[PDB]
Order: C-alpha cells, then sequence, then structure tokens
C-alpha cells in the first residue's frame, strides 16, 4: 500500500486496519 | 472527500482515522 492507490475492497481492508481498537 | 483522496490519487493511512 505505501504509496499506491486505495479503492474497493483495498480501502475498506485499510478502513479496517486503521479503525480496529482493542 | 476521503475516497477520492485515497483511490482516484494517493493519500496516508493516517487520513483514514477521521472516519473511524
Amino acid at each position: 500500500f505505501v504509496n499506491q492507490h486505495l479503492c474497493g475492497s483495498e480501502l475498506v481492508e485499510a478502513l479496517y486496519l486503521v479503525c480496529y481498537e482493542r | 472527500g476521503i475516497v477520492e483522496q485515497c483511490c482516484t490519487s494517493i493519500c496516508s493511512l493516517y487520513q483514514l482515522e477521521n472516519y473511524c
């Protein structure tokens, strides 16, 4: 993902990663 | 918005936090 376009399910995957809370 | 910034252009992952 580093310096890559994030769309659709790839964007979704990134959002879950950033937003997950323990 | 964030979708255009991340999908059409490039965004840092830190920019997605505001949408949690």
